[PDB]
């Protein structure tokens, strides 16, 4: 806020100004992964890939 | 190893091999019941990886 000192302030009134900033999100950070129906008879590699990806 | 012998002698660089099927003929088949075995395995398409198919 500005400030002026004195008694008589005719026509010296100030305006209102408020600035702002912009925020945004970028691209997703993916992890693709593909398996056939063979590789889900054990599931341990699948689980470990999930945890390591996180 | 000689305990596992199943023939009285060995091949000797000259022995003629005689074919036994000399005429087209449908085959009668015999066996002992513990010879032919049918191994089976699951296709785990019930996994959560295969979502979108029933």
């Amino acid at each position: 806020s500005p400030t002026q000192e004195g008694w008589d302030l005719t026509d010296k009134a100030t305006g209102l100004l408020e600035l702002n900033v912009a925020v945004n999100m970028g691209e997703p950070d993916n992890d693709f992964f593909q398996l056939r129906a063979d590789d889900l008879r054990d599931e341990t590699a699948y689980r470990r890939r999930i945890q390591s990806a996180a | 190893q000689r305990a596992y012998a199943n023939v009285n002698t060995s091949l000797a660089d000259a022995m003629a091999v005689n074919i036994l099927n000399v005429k087209d003929a449908r085959t009668n088949v015999f066996w002992a019941d513990d010879a032919i075995r049918i191994v089976s395995q699951p296709i785990p398409a019930n996994h959560e990886l295969f979502a979108g198919m029933k």
